[PDB]
């Protein structure tokens, strides 16, 4: 309706096709479109409608700013922002959110610092971080019954924030850390200090490269096989491995990876009245020139956060004043930023991704097993934190010993 | 007299206030030039990108033009230099220490009168020969200034046949670092981070006992030289357990003010320099001379260069034109020959410090390019001598 105001979201994400990671944009796309298209024909925001405004970072750090810069002199009155995909354009935005008053929603930053409120009071990511993955292990270890565990890290922020929150999950857990190593770009020192310190249950923390040449040291030294345990980041590129390829597949053999869980299990109805299952396939039907992008449902949920959190915005007596208010947002009134900030953080609900929950601006999701099978990773488990649950996929984890191995 | 703005950023807080001092100078350089009409925007960065971004903001999409933009922090001048290409827009730092700033082709439009920090490395390797160590621990705060840093020290001790043995980084909190390096027991450390930070490592040095005898730690030498005594919410530490805990370190920084009794272009001599600061006044007191020379820089690039109200962002012809004389800048300012190569290296001395009865007590310098260690025999050890890098005996 022409009377229908708009309620303008500022998006920031890559989208050109000169940029490699223009394909996330663009694969979110088709999700964020079926949730607008769902939640307008439920008048959800009635007489509003949602406006989201897309912008291009080119995955830059120079042109993600001078878009973010742009948006705000050029576009209209955004009430928030959504997106930030690449962690180094995604830092720059969401550290000087408060001198807009703009709440910043991420559903593809996955890095661990952004969880500093101090520095990034007015962000939120329906994503779970890198960090999620810590209480998700420490349910794997207790099935397994791993007491003792040795740590590789690569030296670079990424990395040893996740490592450094590890103590904190283990502590007054019963875990040992019996050896800590951390490296450059060199992991075979620490690697020889690992087995010369007879450590069994690994827990890596480096990056896709690093990987290859981690694996390559645990051939040369023999840290692989019935006696040994990888616990290693899941994120990784599918096929990221494709030493002798032979040599380095023999020492991969069994290894288990650890990531997000792109879309939920369970059969149930989401907020949308659609089961998982039932999105997933629209999410297919819709995509037509993209390829599809892991971070589809977590955009999808994104786009419902976004809608209930307004909504949220919205409910008061008040009622005109509030609209006023709304009307009236040019960045600079604090108490409609705190409104906003109150309203996602009230944010409950059942999303394609599971439930939709933040503990301090941080996904409360579902993190995915694998675990290396021939040239091939197998979805073996899963972990949901708002339960505290981990669930083992009967006949898919294997190892090579009659037993899984020991800690000792 | 046409003007011409500067857009500049001042860190009066945060990691390292040094525009408490440096904005003084700029002011002092300013009346000096002027006596075109050389003015300043200016605006508090608190060491922050955050609040940096509003200001940068703020200084592009609001008239008059600025010709130039002048940051002061690393982690502020990495986010200008970054953007600033968009805008067509020289930058240029007093007070940038980041040896990634050096990269050319991430800052194409970038100066800077400060050094890089990659200054500290051989002196750091000098000494680490004099006292026969070859295994070195290190703890970093994760800001690329740091991390650069401790990526050129690599480089030097691999080339020195020295090893680091152990690495831990944190990006707030470097409780689990500090214990990490306790177990492990890493003896030489060197710890790069800002002042507040370091408040932050010594109070969990104090707790794990990563002090005394044993153990020698290495920083940086540009702190208040009362820092470790300063109040602070963020640490249990009281003052007296910080000055325990801190005993004996080590420090380096590198000598910005000219030692010669000289007078330079401005016609003042390094002494008359300070008094005249002094007259006017502190965070940045020893990089004033680099801020009160990145002006002197600038007014002779803008003089060679001299169409400067025609200066817009979508055109890069003024911008290579300044770019060109900047290149070519070759003068003798407070802080001596002042000239702006990629690697940053125009100073050729060090200072190094002790920390004696909670007192820094000047040991010795060093110059890298001809490699003179200027030693005072001012040191001081538990025992008469400095400690090993580890055990030896166990046969
Ligand atoms: C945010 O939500 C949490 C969890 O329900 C609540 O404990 C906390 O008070 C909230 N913060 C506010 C209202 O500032």
């Amino acid at each position: 309706p022409p009377s229908s105001p708009p309620l303008s979201i500022m998006g920031l994400m890559p989208l050109t096709k000169e940029v490699a990671k223009g394909s996330i944009g663009r694969g979110v796309l088709p999700a964020v479109e079926l949730a607008i298209e769902q939640i307008r024909n439920e008048s959800l925001l009635r007489p509003y409608f949602l406006d989201l405004r897309l912008y291009d970072t080119e995955c830059d750090n120079a042109k993600g700013l001078k878009a973010f810069y742009d948006a705000i002199k050029y576009g209209p009155n955004h009430l928030m922002v959504f997106g930030g995909v690449c962690p180094s354009v995604t830092s720059i935005i969401a550290e000087s959110l408060q001198g807009w008053n703009l709440v910043q929603l991420s559903f593809a930053a996955t890095t661990p610092v952004l969880a500093d409120k101090k520095k990034y009071p007015y962000f939120f990511r329906t994503v779970p971080s890198d960090n999620a993955v810590n209480p998700a292990i420490l349910k794997l270890l207790k099935h397994y019954q791993w007491k003792r565990v040795g740590t590789l890290t690569q030296d670079v922020q990424r990395f040893s924030e996740v490592r450094n929150d590890l103590t904190g999950v283990l502590y007054g857990e019963d875990i040992e850390i019996s050896d800590t190593e951390s490296f450059s770009n060199d992991p075979c020192t620490s690697v020889k200090k690992l087995k010369g310190n007879d450590v069994r249950i690994i827990l890596g923390q480096f990056d896709q490269n690093m990987a290859a040449k981690v694996f390559c040291c645990a051939y040369e030294e023999n840290m692989y096989g019935s006696k040994y345990q990888w616990i290693i980041p899941g994120w990784y590129e599918p096929s990221w491995w494709e030493c002798l390829r032979k040599n380095l597949l023999a020492a991969m053999e069994g290894y288990i990876g650890v990531d997000f869980e792109p879309l939920s299990s369970k059969q149930i109805k989401t907020i949308s009245g659609k089961t998982p299952q039932q999105y997933e396939r629209e999410y297919n039907n819709k995509r037509s020139g993209v390829g599809p992008s892991k971070f589809h449902g977590y955009a999808y949920d994104g786009i419902w956060v976004i809608a209930k959190t307004l909504q949220r915005a919205m409910e008061t007596l008040h009622a005109s004043s509030r609209h006023q208010r709304i009307q009236d947002f040019n960045y600079t009134d604090h108490t409609l930023g705190r409104i906003i900030l109150n309203a996602m953080n009230e944010t409950n609900f059942f999303g394609v991704t599971g439930q939709v929950v933040f503990r301090n601006g941080e996904r409360m999701g579902t993190i995915k097993f694998t675990q290396f099978q021939d040239s091939r990773e197998v979805k073996v488990g899963e972990y949901n934190a708002v339960a505290d649950t981990l669930e083992i996929i009967n006949d898919t984890i294997r190892f090579q010993g009659s037993e899984p191995p020991k800690d000792d | 007299r046409r003007a011409v703005y500067i857009g500049a950023l001042f860190p009066m807080s945060g990691g390292w206030p040094g525009g408490q001092a440096c904005q003084p100078a700029v002011e002092m350089a300013l009346e000096d030039v002027n006596s075109y009409e050389l003015k300043l925007i200016h605006h508090d960065s608190k060491c922050d990108p955050g609040q940096a971004t509003k200001y940068l903001y703020e200084l592009l999409y609001n008239d008059p033009i600025k010709i130039i933009l002048m940051p002061g922090c690393s982690s502020v001048s990495t986010l200008v230099a970054e953007a600033a290409r968009m805008w067509n827009l020289i930058v240029l730092s007093y007070g940038s220490s980041s040896p990634a700033l050096s990269n050319r082709q991430r800052f194409p439009t970038f100066f800077r009168t400060h050094p890089s920090a990659t200054l500290h490395n051989p002196t750091r390797v000098k000494l680490f020969e004099k006292w026969g160590w070859k295994k070195i621990a290190t703890i970093q705060q994760t800001t690329e200034v740091f991390t650069s840093t401790l990526d050129d020290l690599e480089e030097r001790v691999k080339e020195a046949g020295i090893e680091i043995t152990f690495r831990q980084s944190f990006f707030s909190d470097p409780a689990v670092p500090v214990k990490n390096l306790k177990r492990q027991d890493a003896r030489i450390i060197v710890g790069l981070f800002y002042e507040t930070e370091a408040r932050k490592v010594f109070c969990e040095v104090y707790k794990e006992r990563l002090f005394g005898k044993k153990y020698v730690w290495f920083l940086i030498g540009w702190y208040a030289d009362n820092w470790f005594k300063i109040y602070d919410p963020s640490i249990n530490c009281t003052v007296d357990e910080m000055t325990e805990a801190v005993e004996g370190h080590i420090t380096t920084e590198i000598v910005m003010l000219n030692p010669a009794n000289t007078r330079s272009i401005s016609n003042m001599t390094s002494q008359e320099f300070v008094e005249k600061l002094t007259k006017r006044l502190t965070g940045g007191f020893q990089e004033a001379p680099l801020a009160y020379d990145a002006i002197w820089a600038l007014a002779l690039a803008l003089n060679k260069t001299s169409r400067l109200e025609d200066f817009n962002y979508n055109n890069q012809t003024i911008t290579d034109q300044i770019y060109r004389a900047m290149n070519s800048s070759s003068f003798e300012g407070v802080s001596g020959h002042v000239v702006f190569d990629a690697s940053g290296s125009r100073m050729a001395w060090t200072l190094i410090e002790q920390l004696q009865g909670g007192s820094y007590k000047k040991i010795g310098y060093y110059d890298s390019t001809k490699d003179d260690l200027s030693w005072s025999k001012t040191d001081k050890w538990i025992g008469g001598s400095p400690p090993a890098d580890d055990y030896k005996d166990d046969d």
